[PDB]
RNA sequence: UAGGGGAUCGAAGAUGAUCAGAUACCGUCGUAGUCUUAACCAUAAACUAUGCCGACUAGGGAUCGGGUGGUGUUUUUUUAAUGACCCACUCGGCACCUUACGAGAAAUCAAAGUCUUUGGGUUCUGGGGGGAGUAUGGUCGCAAGGCUGAAACUUAAAGGA
């Protein structure tokens, strides 16, 4: 959203479900956003660097979450298995 | 005094947090009512509607004052809380408060001509509460502010200047009314356009970026 | 009746917390020292304190009783927490047990079985 | 029966997609519908779709994005003439800027902005947002 | 209409010179789109009424 | 992951013949487990016995998902178990709960023995029926210990046995865990066996 | 309406009880009717007191009917086979829970939502309370009766939660 010349006439920006692209409104609760996370090249947990991700609250009722996530992190690039697109 | 509570509230006195959009971006919670006290000095009041009920006891008939409040300034932000209590002087008050938890933005925009300086919503947008049904439209410069006093009134608060309306809807309702049309404006925010879809690349939560100062 | 009330009890249960050790059941000897704690009002309201307090040490000792931890009792659980050597280590029956059905994710995914298993009800 | 077809597959689209399914199947294929979503394609609101043949009236996959917020169909097919859809766009679309009604002429199973550049109208079977 | 079309521009550009004759809007604002942002309140100012007033011959 | 001997080494027929756990149950077979050889003339489900080394050992990588094992526990309410589960409890990670479970303890900010876990397990999925709910409800994964026997809709992977009374409800964790730590632990790598029985494992008193 | 059937219930009728009265309640018998063939009538709180088509919104966990997939559960017979089963998925039901972003006078409602931001398609109905669904005509029926449907007069409330 903008005007003639380049500025941003807004509020905000929402920030959209990460696996949903639909919309966070405001006064959600429910509402979580991931700070999993990643090894370095070692049984040490990497400091002030994480992933993210971003659950509505859509679906937290409907038990699809876990499912959703075990899409995403090894659709990204970090788990291997459990998970499958081909049911 | 203020004081404070919660790791939220601490955060806002010391001052780590300054605008009201850190807040509706992370979407927090709000309980402490403070927390946008210090923010949005801006704002200001407004009593629609001072009913008497009521809960009918062995010898009488108790009463109270339902009053019911609306809050803003004008730069897209109402507010609204419905505080029964007894007499007026808890009762409005602690609704004044009830509302300004409930601070909510809104996404002032354009009608068409893209022009410069937001004068109606973005949207068709619709709202309901058992009967009321509101069909806020976008209407071109000042129009006008088409309805009812009190849908006046929010609407005013929330500049927003411009914008058709219609009801349904028992709108002898002054109550469910508004709850109803608040729940629309609500929800300009809750419409993907295209001006959008450019995804944006979430940010990083309050709750542990300050963590320290947020506990003693 | 004999039923007692909160002012007491929540008086006796709020002083049990500090001074369970000065801490006693001859609960004449708490009656005095009561006073050198709490600020009461009466001579009635402080001879029923005590009473209930003697209900706490007489039945304390005999064992564990409820919503009550004085920093003496929470360190006998740090004390009692703690249990069975050795840990899990079968050699007596060496072989693990390992339904015979427990070979194929883990055939399909490690290294050594020490495993106890049902040929075919 | 089933009386009309193109209808029954896109409702079901608008009860995939409300729930956040990713996606769709829907049985009756038509041309009407292959085109139907190749308009839609070109305006960033799904992706691919992935025929299926059954030498029968035969199956659509359609894969998501989740941006869908909604596609009823009309439903006569009414008439129309070119200066006409100045009404319709504000009686059924949120804006203008945006958001296409859509429709069914000659050259065209082509929504109303394109229109203009070719300056035709007929018939009027969905409208996205 | 779309933007271009021959009625449109014409009135625009006739509708507009009308109230430029008459210190309505401005120079500087005529696009169109804005006349729309014009209050009761800026024709008052107009009205011989008033122009007197500002040329005060006229106490008050 | 195929390897070397998780691999049946020289005893894996000889010591689970005294103990039942290929056997399923009466007239019962449940459509929610391939999880049922066959099924014979004259009585009884002969549960398919070779793949429980496929979903009692997904149940051990998926944690390996602990850093840290007493979040690492073992859920139940029964009798013969209380000294199975209790005891997963004490010689590695993990709060018992057995008995109290404590109901919430994962439902609802409000209680006593507090959960917030990631992947927790469940002896009993007839005794152990709030790991299959209280994980259809927010983000808790789950893992039924599911014999011819086991609603297994958010229950997600397989954890066949045998529960009719005697041993191998307790005694079959310890096949959970031995392998869990055979990949991160501490204990070793065919075999040097494994200093117990079987036969501390069985009752504490009736 | 005319034949057949006429166990049991059981208006009507008779009764004995109760009762100031009791033509009612309570009890025992009881034509007619309940049942059926063949022909009438067309009303009901015919009730979700919610017109249908559609299209879109927010979570669940059940179930009936299908269908798809899982070296899925037993069946054991030798492996299968099916079948019951489990689970995964779906389309179509018949409902239910939970929220309220909405709606409402509210009670409550996934529809009574998308309605002063007032408009997807179309058929019926109501406009204070009674008088009265009567009097009248007109009509369907053998009759009971239905559908149609006034006005004079009267009245400041009748009503909903």
């Amino acid at each position: 959203m903008e005007n003639d010349k380049g500025q941003l006439v807004e509020l905000y920006v929402p920030r959209k479900c990460s696996a949903t692209n639909r919309i966070i409104k405001a006064d959600d609760h429910a509402s979580v956003q991931i700070n999993v996370a990643k090894v370095d090249e070692e049984g040490r947990a990497i400091p002030g660097e994480y992933v993210t991700y971003a659950l509505s609250g859509y679906v937290r009722s409907r038990g699809e979450s876990d499912d959703s996530l075990n899409r995403l992190a090894q659709n990204d690039g970090l788990l291997k298995n459990v998970w499958s697109y081909s049911r | 005094g203020w004081v404070p509570v919660t790791k939220l509230g601490r955060l806002v006195k010391a001052g780590k947090i300054t605008t009201i959009e850190e807040i509706f971006l992370h979407s927090l919670p709000v309980k402490e009512f403070q927390i946008i006290d210090t923010l949005l000095p801006g704002l200001q009041d407004e009593v629609m509607n001072i009913k008497p009920v009521q809960k009918q006891t062995r010898a009488g008939q108790r009463t109270r004052f339902k009053a019911v409040v609306v809050v803003g300034d004008s730069n897209g932000h109402v507010g609204l809380g419905i505080k029964t209590a007894k007499e007026v002087a808890g009762a409005i008050r602690a609704g004044i408060i009830i509302a300004k938890l409930s601070v909510i933005p809104i996404r002032r925009g354009y009608w068409g001509t893209n022009l410069g300086q937001p004068h109606s919503l973005a949207t068709k947008t619709t709202g309901k509460c058992g009967s009321v049904t509101v069909r806020l439209i976008p209407a071109p410069r000042g129009s006008g502010i088409v309805a009812s006093p009190a849908v006046k009134k929010l609407l005013q608060l929330a500049g927003v200047e411009d914008v058709y309306t219609q009801s349904n809807g028992k709108t002898r309702t002054l109550e469910n009314t508004l709850k109803a049309a608040f729940v629309a404006i609500g929800n300009t925010y809750g419409f993907l356009t295209p001006n959008l879809w450019a995804e944006q690349p979430l940010p990083v939560s309050p709750l542990d970026i300050y963590s320290d100062e947020a506990s003693a | 009746g004999r039923v007692r009330t909160k002012t007491v009890k929540r008086a006796s249960k709020a002083l049990i917390e500090r001074y369970y050790p000065k801490l006693t059941l001859d609960f004449q000897t708490n009656k005095r020292l009561c006073d050198e704690i709490a600020t009461i009002q009466s001579k009635r309201l402080r001879n029923k304190i005590a009473g209930y307090t003697t209900h706490l040490m007489k039945r304390i000792q005999k064992g564990p009783v409820r919503g009550i931890s004085f920093k003496l009792q929470e360190e006998e659980r740090e004390r009692k927490d703690q249990y069975v050597p050795e840990v899990k280590a079968a050699r007596s029956n060496g072989v693990l047990n390992v339904d015979n059905q427990t070979s194929d994710l883990v055939k399909s995914l490690g290294l050594k079985l020490p495993l106890s298993v049902i040929n075919v009800s | 029966t089933r009386s009309s077809v193109l209808a029954d597959a896109l409702n079901a689209i608008n009860n995939a997609e409300k729930t956040g399914k990713r996606q769709v199947l829907i049985r009756p294929s038509s041309k009407v519908i292959i085109k139907f979503l190749q308009v839609m394609q070109k305006h960033g609101y799904i992706g691919e779709f992935e025929y299926i043949d059954d030498h029968r009236s035969g199956k659509i996959v359609v894969q998501l994005n989740g941006r869908l917020n909604k596609c009823g169909v009309i439903s006569p097919r009414f008439n129309v003439k070119i200066g006409d859809i100045e009404k319709w766009t504000a009686n059924l679309l949120p804006a203008r800027q945006f958001g296409y009604v859509i429709l069914t002429t000659s050259a065209g199973i082509m929504d109303h902005e394109e229109a203009r550049r070719k300056h035709v109208s007929g018939k009027i079977l969905g409208f996205v947002y | 209409r779309d933007e271009k079309d021959p009625k449109r521009l014409f009135e625009g550009n006739a509708l507009i010179r009308r109230l430029v004759r008459v210190g309505v809007l401005s120079e500087d604002k005529k696009k169109l789109d804005y006349v729309l942002a014009l209050k009761v309140e800026d024709f008052l100012e107009r009205r011989l009424q008033t122009q007197v007033y500002k040329l005060g011959l006229a106490a008050s | 992951s195929l390897p070397a001997t998780f691999d049946l080494t020289p005893e894996d027929a000889q010591l689970l013949l005294a103990a039942n756990t290929h056997l399923g149950a009466r007239n019962v077979q449940v459509h929610q487990e391939p999880y049922v050889f066959n099924a014979r003339p004259d009585g009884v489900h002969v549960i398919n016995v070779g793949k429980t080394w496929e979903k009692l050992v997904l149940a051990a990588r998926i944690i390996a998902a602990i850093p840290n094992p007493e979040d690492v526990v073992a859920i139940s309410s029964r009798t013969f178990g209380q000294r199975a589960v209790l005891k997963f409890a004490a010689h590695t990670g993990a709060t018992p709960i057995a008995g109290r479970f404590t109901p919430g303890s994962f439902t609802n900010y409000i209680t006593r023995s507090f959960k917030e876990p990631r992947l927790v397990i469940v002896t009993d999925p007839r005794s152990d029926a709030q790991a299959i709910k209280e994980a259809s409800y927010v983000n808790i994964p789950v893992i039924a210990l599911t014999d011819l026997d086991s609603p297994s809709e958010f229950v997600d992977v397989a954890i066949p046995c045998n529960n009719r009374g005697k041993h191998s409800i307790g005694l079959i964790w310890y096949l959970l865990a031995r392998e869990v730590l055979r990949l991160r632990g501490a204990l070793v790598d065919r075999t040097q066996p494994w200093s117990i029985m079987p036969d501390l494992y069985f009752y504490r008193d009736p």
